[PDB]
Order: C-alpha cells, then structure tokens, then sequence
C-alpha cells in the first residue's frame, strides 16, 4: 500500500492526500 | 512539493501534516 | 490521571506507537 | 473524539488504543 | 484557514517535508 | 518571517514552500 | 499494544510515552 | 540491552516499562 | 538566554542528541 | 529538576548535558 | 557533546536544536 | 556536504553549528 511504497520507494504528498478523511 | 522517502512514524508525521484537520487513516499492509 | 496531554503530531506519534501494524485512524472532527 | 479525550483532556495509552483499526 | 499553527521543531519538520531535496532556510529573525 | 506566518499566524504547505531554496 | 522496531531517537520517544511522569533512564550498550 | 534489542529486533512497550523510574 | 523552552518529548529528543551513547536520565520529579 | 530548568525556564545544550549518564 | 548519526528529518531536528534562534540553512547535496 | 556526512558517517554538533545563520 502507501505505508510500504513511501518507505521501500518514494511517494508524493499528493499520493498521501488520498489517505485524508 | 518534493517526493518523499518515509518510513515508520515519519510517514504518520507526513500524513498528519498533509491532512491537518481532516485527519487521516494509517493502514499498513500487514 | 497524571496522564499528559497528547496534541497534534505528538498525538499521532503516540497512536502510531500504540497501534503500529493494526493501523489507526486520526479524526479530530470525530 | 480523540482530540477532546487525549489532547484537551488527558488519556492513557490504553485509551489511545480505542483509535486503532 | 483551518490551517494549524506550526511551531518550533514542528515548523522545521514541515519545511523538511515540503522542500526536502531543494533544501530550505529557517530564519526566525527574517 | 516564517515564524509570524506559520506559527503565530497559520500557513498552508503551499506557503511553507516560500522558504524552500 | 503492538511490538516495536525502534531505533535512535524513536526509542526515546517510545520511552517518554511509556513512562510519562515517572521518567526513564536511557542506557545504550556502548 | 533494550536500546539494541528494539532496534536490531523488536521490543514491546511492556519491555520498555522496565526502563521507567 | 534567547535559549528556547524544551518541553516533553522535545526535551527528551534534545537529551538524546546531547548525551547519545553516554545515555541520560529523564526525571521530571527530580 | 530538568523540567524546571529547561521547559518552565530555558536551558542551554551545555546545561542539558547535566542529565547525561 | 557526542558525535551524531543523523539522517533525514533527524538532521533538521539537530540543526534546529543547535542553532535555535539564529536559524539555519538546510542544504542537501542533490 | 553535511546532510550526507551526518547520515553516511557521523558528525558533531559543532560541525552543525557551521549551518546556523
Ligand atoms: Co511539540
Ligand atoms: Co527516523
């Protein structure tokens, strides 16, 4: 998922917004 | 904004900054 | 108790710690 | 919710686990 | 807005996050 | 400067990027 | 509570959360 | 010790309570 | 001085930083 | 103790090293 | 003071502690 | 630079003071 991706790879802040409420 | 390498609690910090007020869900694969 | 106040990003740090692999939700409007 | 319980008031770690998935 | 206050070390955490590889400057007297 | 804008007042992440190099 | 993988300052954060008020001793092997 | 264990391996919060005062 | 206040978990972060491999004790009742 | 010296008052890093082992 | 192994946001935390008030410049090689 | 050194190796706090304003 996102947890995994940002840590093994990279992720953007806009990808993180997909986890806001 | 720059891409991020975020592990552990560093990713919860980035979520908390990104979603603010809205809050967020932290859902590690497991 | 003598329990301390957890606010902000320290509150999400503490949820990460407690919940870790179960994931958690942080919803200030809830 | 959590903000009222653990930041405006105070909460244990036990209580923090009410917000675990 | 409903934007939160970022102070101290949380303000430099947030600049690290935003700026990352571009670097940033933190100048409270500015 | 940044302290007045984002800690005494409030600022977006967009605004925080005014302090990127 | 979940098991923890804590290195560096992340372990001092977890101690500070766990012991609160009582405080703690941080004593790395060295 | 505990410093070493939580980092090389894993450790529980109840193991950490052994370091409170 | 113009020295800032270090509280809470930022105070233990700062002791970790200063003391590191010597270890430290954090005892708010002391 | 440390809380009075560095959080209610203010303390240097030099002073913080009084709490190193 | 002890030597430091500081990566990522941990180095911004150490700069913010070291420079305080003066502020600092965070300038990663890139 | 300093970013790189403290992370790949080690660095002192006095080396970090070279980055204050
Ligand atoms: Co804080
Ligand atoms: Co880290």
């Amino acid at each position: 998922g996102i947890v995994e991706q940002c840590c093994t790879s990279i992720c953007s802040l806009y990808q993180l917004e997909n986890y806001c409420n | 904004f720059v891409n991020q390498h975020l592990c552990g609690s560093h990713l919860v910090e980035a979520l908390y900054l990104v979603c603010g007020e809205r809050g967020f869900f932290y859902t590690p694969k497991a």
